[PDB]
């Protein structure tokens, strides 16, 4: 149900990207948006309705779904910046709909 | 099969299909809303533009088929039903819909569309503005009116309004969740009926027109119909009741042409 | 600015039942909805549900329905969560999250939480 969601390690100066894995009820129907969050601090919204950045966030990252799988770009992504990510997407199967959040791998 | 001629009421207007599609409020089971759809040419590209179907599945007609012909009387009736039931709009089925909340004919020739609808139709208290009946006196007859929810007891004794064991409440209003399974979520629902013979088109997909020749072999169309030969000037009269007409054998061998008025001969 | 309350980190016990409050700031209560996330360290994360502000009606997930009760009152300006039979596995960090109406499934704010 969660993403699986790959692993990385950050270099400095080099764009990157953090992909999800999920059904087609999971991310396929419903759109996705995305939650850049580091430690000590709290959640912040980064993706608006899977195609759009919310106001107020920087526009040099850019975001895209292909199916199950949806890219979150980071404009030259900084090892200080880089923390895991996590996607956020409305879920509805069989006799149970939720809120699905695929914790990435630890960054 | 010297060319190819294809004549088509000549008026046009985009069919009111999109507020249909598109209104913010549909009705319930209770009373199904049907309004009347003429004087418009119909497309469908705005209709494959909507959301995409969870289940289109259509009857007496398909979908590629569904272009050309040309409709006497379109009627879509709208309402909001449980994504359990969904299948049970299908004539032949039984069900709580279709014992007393409405019935679709067995000869039907229309198409049926519903698409997951708790996107924005659900409320999180529930929309218990949308209602339906367990019980009433028989099974309701198809495309019958049903407006009326008076209370009705299960019992013997009668009612005399009041409320009780064996005197259930009249109609029963589901409350969506959102949290509710795909099965429980609402379901927006569209239902069409069509005609072929006997009337006025009004009612015809985009095609564009061109004249006929008379007196030359053509595979000509005429409100949808298809069919090949000689157009022949014709004396033989036809009140305004009848467009086509027929022969013994029960093919097509009269037709009034749509732009111009005029009966015309179907003779090979 | 938007800010939402977040309730004090509480000693959890078992069998026991806990309160938590988050006032909203920033922004009319009623217009906007509020909804609740918990985060449990070495696993995912997982949504309690949904309350509305205006009408007050709450929407709870199946998987922790019964377990909780949420009110949502006017001049409080803030939703109660209920815990019984609070076993030593549902302990955890909840998050508030706060959006707009439902289709708008993108939360646009955030809960601090409690942990211990
Ligand atoms: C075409 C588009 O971008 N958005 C339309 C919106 O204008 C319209 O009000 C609504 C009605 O269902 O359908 C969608
Ligand atoms: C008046 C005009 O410019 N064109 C008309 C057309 O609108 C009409 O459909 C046709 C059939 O009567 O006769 C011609």
């Amino acid at each position: 149900v969660l993403t699986q969601a790959p692993s990385a390690s950050g270099t400095p100066g080099q764009r990157a990207t953090i992909s999800c894995s999920g059904s087609y009820s999971n991310i396929g129907n419903n759109n996705v948006y995305w939650y850049q969050q580091l430690p000590e601090t709290a959640p912040k919204l980064l993706i608006y309705n899977n195609d759009q950045r919310p106001s107020g966030v920087p526009d040099r990252f850019s975001a895209s779904k292909s199916g199950t799988s949806a890219s979150l770009a980071i404009s030259g992504l900084r090892s200080e910046d880089e923390a895991e990510y996590f996607c956020a997407a409305w879920n509805n199967g069989l006799s149970g709909s939720n809120w699905v959040f695929g914790g990435g791998t630890q960054l | 099969p010297t060319e190819s001629i294809v004549r088509f009421p000549n008026i046009t207007n985009l069919c009111p299909f999109d507020e249909v599609f598109n209104a913010t409020t549909f009705a319930s089971v209770y009373a199904w809303n049907r309004k009347r759809i003429s004087n418009c040419v119909a497309d469908y590209s705005v209709l494959y533009n909507f959301a995409p179907f969870f289940a289109f599945k259509c009857y007496g007609v398909s979908p590629t088929k569904l272009n050309d012909l040309c409709f006497t009387n379109v009627y879509a009736d709208s309402f909001v039903i449980r994504g359990n039931e969904v299948s049970q709009i299908a004539p032949g089925q039984t069900g709580n819909i279709a014992d007393y909340n409405y019935k679709l004919p067995d000869d039907f020739t229309g198409c049926v569309i519903a698409w997951n609808s708790n996107k924005l139709d659900s409320t999180v208290g529930g929309n218990y503005n949308y209602r339906y009946r367990l019980f009433r006196k028989s099974k309701l007859k198809p495309f019958e009116r049903d407006i009326s929810t008076e209370i009705y007891q299960a019992g013997n004794k009668p009612c005399n309004g009041v409320a009780g064991v064996n005197c259930y409440f009249p109609l029963q209003s589901y409350g969506f969740r959102p949290t509710y399974g795909v099965g429980h979520q609402p379901y927006r629902v569209v239902v069409l009926s069509f005609e072929l013979l006997h009337a006025p088109a009004t009612v015809c997909g985009p095609k564009k027109s061109t004249n006929l020749v008379k007196n030359k072999c053509v595979n000509f169309n005429f409100n949808g119909l298809t069919g090949t030969g000689v157009l022949t000037e014709s004396n033989k009269k036809f009140l305004p009741f009848q467009q086509f007409g027929r022969d013994i054998a029960d093919t097509t061998d009269a037709v009034r042409d749509p732009q111009t008025l005029e009966i015309l001969d179907i003779t090979p | 600015q938007v800010l939402l309350v977040q309730s004090g980190a509480e000693v959890k016990k078992p069998g026991a039942s806990v309160k938590v409050s988050c006032k909203a700031s920033g922004y009319t209560f009623t217009n906007n909805h509020l909804n609740w996330l918990r985060q449990a360290p070495g696993q995912g994360r997982e949504w309690m549900g949904i309350i509305d502000p205006r009408s007050g009606g709450s929407s709870l997930a199946q998987k922790f329905q019964g377990r909780v009760t949420m009110t949502s009152v006017t001049s409080t300006n803030t939703v109660y969560m209920e815990m019984v039979s609070l076993k030593s596995e549902d302990t955890a960090v909840y998050y508030c999250a706060r959006g707009g109406s439902k289709w708008y499934e993108g939360f646009d704010n955030w809960g601090q939480g409690t942990l211990v």
